[PDB]
RNA sequence: CCGGCGCGCG
């Protein structure tokens, strides 16, 4: 007996912005869901028959939301253990302060010449920074060279997880278990925190998941006829987004962000 | 040889060069004075020949210490990229490095090849970089670079220092920057005024800027 | 089911497996015999919980415990599910296996 | 008659003329019984195959014979299209045991 | 003999209309486009015979199933063998290889997995043998994602426990090496190739013709890269007596224009003396920095090495070893066996830096403030653990005597891949004291591999002599 | 044709 063999698999995937462009193709601007008199799909809104069909697709077809600045995903960062943390080998505090407080990054990249002594997480401003280096500078070439030596918010986190060298990254963690081995409650979690980062470093390589995925460029904007709660944290962020992008403020980077996290997964 | 020196002069200077063409200037070593310790000359050398010419006119100039900014092209001129490196290094204690016209051509793979005379490349650089320190050359010379030609000249005017020199080339008269296909406007004589008119309040505001990376007050 | 893993122990290093990993029984004994590159081993006891969130399938653990906990694991390696199992088919409509 | 606007599934309840649940205690018990056929009919075209609903319809008043669904149901759909709103991809795959094609089946 | 597929259905069906035994005919039919070099017609004519009901002799089936998997026609061969297991003739292991040999190639190793657990779990005559465990194994080194060493090692387990009635040839040793040398699992791939050594052709097959990246040229370079030097030259030797050319790929120049002639010695990633300068103009003109084909060490956004020895390995290849810190790991964990089995003020700042004079007074206190300015064995003895072997209680060799009562485990089930597929060198190669590294052992094993590589036409460049009258042997001067 | 609160039946 030969078996009816039967071959079929679903698997599940960290999209990447190219795939979601690719869903929306569509973009929603406004956050206006009804007209409040002629009750028909506000043009451009969370409703627009442009973007979604005419009033079945309407169930299926997707639209997207253009960040003016990259939103990491709460999922990757906040939930315990940290994949975020782990990948970039620093402590969860530091991370969300650099998210969420007024913290600037020093080195976020290395594929890129720098010249700076700047490293760590400097929590206070600095002060040759602020005006001296961009005075002497000017303007348009500081802001040109700007986000390569200080950078803040989750861009430096996806500018940090673009450039990292995963195999780079597996040896350094063996080498360092290695040493450790060779040498008793941390001595062995900072062992298994190494175990922990190579296996996730090894993943990444076999698939076709980027790390940077991890850190949101558009948002994905659900059907209209599966939202007919949901909406109100879609209008919050085209709110907080569309505000930000007049702008160009801090403040309001953050406040984006947090409209991403509370649509995401709230109670975290 | 002199051409455009003896044309603006008969119609109206540094080195034993310009000495016979006023026996017998935009772009040619034009001196950028700023009551500074030093002086800073463009000229439009782009070829190995020039600049090699140019490298030793400095020489017999007595500067205490020699520093010198070049680029290359891209998509033409590939067969000689590392020999003004080479020279440059040969002949100057510092020497920055960048692009002079990258074009189309990505600059890191041109600034890679400057690299390739010396026995280095970005990937050593950039490790080096990392660890923010910099080994010397075989011949005690030091070695500094970036790809974009703005911060590097910046910080070739603040290491002016007494009895030093600074040289630029690669542009001379031109005043326009090739990325990619736009012919972007830049001057190397303004941006060089500019430099030298605010060299004071980096150098004074607690940062050392001697050398890559600046001792930064707070950074230790 | 609740013995039928083993837990790779913290000393071993191998490219074949890392200390901590829960692998089954079965195997674990087959590269015993076959490589001697640190195979290092130890019985672990699971609970129908522990077990059943070790699956060879996502869809059955998301629908199981934890949803939002597995699908973050899964979709940041690509997991991928063959629909060998009854709870698998089922989601998706159709024809269980059995 | 009358499904859910969202999960497209009958009503629940007697005064909106809605359907029983099928709760998962049911399908384990279909699936002790191993009547796969039965378990499918109440997973796909009685509860949420919009298109399948309807030649079901169809065929039961004119005798003949109901085909397999073969597609998705609209409560898998409209998961994968959450899933979507995660930043996460979900796509079925069925690999040919003839020629080892890899077809993507639509959702 | 026409191949008129057509015009012989119509002769077919005639015959059915006049009353007639149309199954001679359909297998003659059949038989002589196969023959003639018509495969197309002669399945779409057997198919149609067999869906009609006829039944096809045993050799017409085999046939049919062998040119099509010849063929890489798998959608017939399956169809064939289900309409033939229809008919009562079931398959045997020989109808599953034919198939397996198609699937193994398919990139997804579940197909041939699905094939193989069919056999392993079926009848006596569906049983895997060598052919069918090499297909699998293939099919799993050669997959396009995911990491599969530990399918192939569970499978080289499966392999192993069924030695009674399957053993290796060239193909399984050479599928292992190259398994094992993608996942730098060189010990096992080293193993392996001692194995493989045996046969002849050998590490010819491994070779694949450059074919699969050339998984022997990954070989050497693994044995080069972790300083494995005598088996460096053992794999040469293997390659010498077996008349294999040195690869270009195993053949590959370091960024200091070393290869593998002098890399393991102590100046690492450097370049030596040799007497004069080096002209980088000739190194950047010779390397196409003429024509655009120069290869430029930046690095860059990507999962991708950009060192090109990395290339063929999953997981990048592995790290540079020198011979000499080889030869150290290797004494140190021999002794940490040895010794598991065995139990079976301000003057202290000075330590922290090279002493630079001090001695005397306020000296120590300037350096210490200027000194910020800078900131018996028996592994592997099967027979040794047999002998030790021999409510649960307790005690373990009460419990022992307990599973062996209960039948839970007894000594025929005590045996490794050494001792069932005949592996008596092994025993010479382990619980043996490594031996020290010294200066005059590694310049004689440089001298050898120098002459052996090139004995083998493999050219050192003239920096590798330089790390060490057989310099000018090759066209260089000093 | 959406969710909460309360009361019930097996």
């Amino acid at each position: 007996m030969i078996d009816r063999y039967k071959h079929q698999q679903l698997r599940i995937g960290l999209v990447s912005p190219q795939q979601i462009s690719a869903w929306a193709t569509g973009e929603v601007t406004k956050p206006y869901t009804f007209h409040y008199k002629t009750n028909k799909p506000e043009k451009d809104g969370l409703f627009c028959e442009r973007i979604f069909g005419p009033i079945r697709i309407r169930r299926y077809q997707m639209g997207y939301i253009k960040l003016t600045c990259p939103v990491t995903h709460v999922w990757y960062l906040k939930r315990l253990p940290s994949y975020i943390a782990n990948l970039l080998d620093k402590p969860l505090k530091e991370l969300e302060g650099l998210v969420y407080c007024d913290f600037s990054f020093a080195r976020p990249i290395t594929k890129k010449p720098t010249f700076l002594r700047l490293r760590g997480s400097f929590e206070y401003e600095i002060q040759s920074w602020k005006y001296s280096i961009p005075l002497f500078f000017t303007t348009q070439g500081f802001e040109i060279f700007r986000n390569r030596e200080i950078s803040t918010g989750a861009g430096a986190i996806r500018e940090q997880l673009a450039d990292l060298d995963l195999r780079i990254i597996i040896e350094n963690s063996l080498v360092e278990w290695k040493q450790l081995g060779e040498e008793d409650r941390k001595i062995v979690r900072r062992k298994d925190f190494l175990v922990r980062r190579m296996e996730l470093a090894k993943h990444f390589i076999r698939t076709n998941i980027e790390p940077e995925w991890m850190v949101l460029c558009l948002l994905p904007v659900l059907p209209p006829e599966l939202r007919p709660d949901i909406n109100e944290l879609y209008r919050r962020v085209i709110y907080r987004n569309n505000t930000l992008t007049d702008l160009l403020v801090m403040c309001q980077e953050k406040l984006v962000q947090e409209a991403v996290d509370t649509l995401l997964d709230n109670g975290i | 040889n002199g051409k455009t020196t003896t044309t603006y002069l008969i119609k109206s200077l540094l080195g034993r060069h310009n000495i016979y063409n006023i026996l017998a200037v935009p772009g040619r070593c034009e001196l950028i004075d700023e009551e500074q310790a030093f002086g800073v000359i463009v000229d439009h050398a782009n070829t190995p020949d020039g600049l090699s010419r140019l490298l030793d006119s400095v020489r017999e100039l007595k500067p205490r210490r020699i520093i010198t900014v070049i680029g290359c092209a891209g998509e033409n001129e590939r067969g000689k990229r590392p020999v003004m490196t080479k020279i440059a290094t040969e002949k100057s204690d510092v020497t920055m490095l960048t692009s002079d016209n990258p074009g189309n051509e990505d600059p890191l793979d041109i600034l890679d090849d400057m690299l390739s005379g010396i026995g280095w490349t970005m990937q050593e650089y950039l490790k080096h970089g990392e660890h923010d320190y910099y080994p010397p050359l075989s011949n005690g010379h030091r070695l500094f670079l970036h790809d974009v030609r703005r911060v590097a000249v910046r910080c070739a005017v603040a290491m002016g220092e007494e009895g030093d020199m600074v040289v630029v080339a690669g542009k001379g008269h031109e005043s326009y920057q090739l990325e990619g296909d736009k012919k972007e406007f830049y001057d190397d004589r303004e941006e060089c005024r500019e430099a030298l008119q605010y060299v004071d309040e980096l150098h004074q505001a607690g940062i050392d800027t001697s050398e890559f990376p600046w001792r930064l007050p707070e950074s230790h | 089911q609740i013995t039928s893993k083993v837990l790779v122990s913290e000393e071993g290093m191998s490219n074949v497996f890392l200390p901590g990993e829960l692998i089954g029984l079965l195997r674990a004994e087959r590269t015993g015999r076959a490589l001697e590159e640190a195979i290092c081993y130890r019985a672990v006891l699971l609970g129908i919980t522990r077990a059943s969130l070790n699956t060879q399938s996502f869809i059955s653990e998301a629908s199981f415990q934890e949803t939002a906990r597995v699908l973050a694991k899964a979709a940041l390696r690509g997991r991928i599910d063959w629909l060998k199992g009854l709870k698998e088919n089922v989601v998706l409509g159709g024809v269980i296996p059995a | 008659g009358h499904y859910a606007l969202v999960t497209q599934q009958p009503l629940r309840g007697r005064s909106k003329q809605g359907g029983q649940r099928v709760g998962e205690m049911e399908v384990w018990a279909l699936e002790g019984f191993g009547v796969a056929h039965i378990l499918q009919e109440m997973l796909t075209y009685k509860s949420d195959h919009i298109r399948a609903r309807q030649e079901v319809l169809g065929t039961t008043i004119i005798g003949g014979t109901i085909p397999k669904p073969e597609d998705a149901p609209e409560s898998f759909r409209l998961l994968v299209r959450e899933l979507r709103s995660l930043a996460l991809e979900l796509n079925h795959f069925l690999v040919s045991e003839k020629n080892f094609q890899i077809n993507r089946k639509e959702v | 003999s026409k191949g008129n597929a057509q015009r012989g259905l119509e002769l077919l069906a005639a015959m059915e209309k006049l009353n007639y035994d149309i199954r001679q005919a359909w297998l003659i039919l059949v038989e002589e486009l196969v023959r003639t070099n018509h495969l197309e017609e002669a399945n779409k004519v057997f198919l149609k015979g067999a869906r009609g009901g006829m039944r096809a002799t045993d050799q017409l089936y085999d046939l049919m199933i062998e040119e099509d998997c010849k063929a890489g026609d798998h959608s017939n061969a399956l169809d064939i063998s289900y309409e033939m297991e229809a008919a009562g003739r079931f398959a045997t292991t020989f109808h599953f290889n034919c198939l397996l040999s198609v699937q193994a190639t398919c990139g997804i190793p579940e197909v041939a997995y699905a094939t193989f657990e069919n056999m392993e779990y079926g009848e006596d005559f569906m049983k895997p043998d060598t052919e069918t465990y090499n297909w699998v194994i293939q099919a799993y080194t050669r997959a396009d994602s995911y990491d599969r060493v530990q399918d192939v090692a569970e499978l080289l387990g499966m392999m192993v426990e069924d030695y009674k009635r399957v053993q290796p040839n060239v193909k399984t040793h050479a599928l292992l090496v190259e398994c094992f040398t993608k996942y730098c699992v060189v010990k096992e791939a080293i193993r392996h190739f001692r194995a493989l050594k045996n046969f002849e052709g050998g590490t010819k097959v491994l070779h694949n013709a450059g074919n699969f990246e050339d998984p022997l040229s990954l070989y050497l370079r693994a044995l080069c890269r972790e300083g494995r030097i005598v088996e460096l030259i053992d794999a040469l030797d293997a390659m010498r007596r077996d008349n294999q050319p040195i690869p270009p790929r195993a053949m590959i120049m370091s960024r200091k224009y070393r290869t593998l002639v002098s890399s393991w010695i102590e100046p690492l990633q450097e370049e030596a003396e040799l007497g004069y300068e080096i002209d980088y103009l000739a190194r950047y003109v010779e390397e196409g920095g003429l024509t655009g084909e120069r290869k430029r060490w930046v690095p860059r956004r990507g999962k991708t090495p950009l060192d090109p020895d990395a290339a063929g390995f999953i997981y990048s290849n592995p790290i540079e070893t020198s011979f000499k810190q080889r030869c150290l790991e290797d004494w140190k964990v021999h002794h940490r066996k040895l010794l598991r089995t065995l139990q079976s003020e301000l003057k202290e700042e000075l330590e922290a830096q090279g002493l630079p004079i001090d001695g005397t007074r306020n000296v120590l206190y300037q350096r210490v403030q200027k000194a910020r300015r800078i900131n018996k064995l028996h592994e592997g003895d099967t027979e040794f653990w047999k002998r030790r072997f021999l409510w649960f209680p307790e005690e373990p060799f009460e419990a022992f005597k307990e599973m062996r009562e209960r039948k839970v485990f007894d000594v025929s089930d005590m045996y490794t891949i050494a001792d069932v597929w005949g592996w008596t060198w092994e025993k010479d190669f382990k619980n043996k004291t490594p031996r020290r590294w010294s200066q005059e052992w590694e310049v004689e094993l440089a001298i050898v591999l120098m002459a052996k590589v090139i004995e083998l036409g493999g050219v050192p460049t003239i920096g590798d002599c330089a790390v060490i009258q057989t310099t000018h042997s090759l066209g260089y001067a000093f």
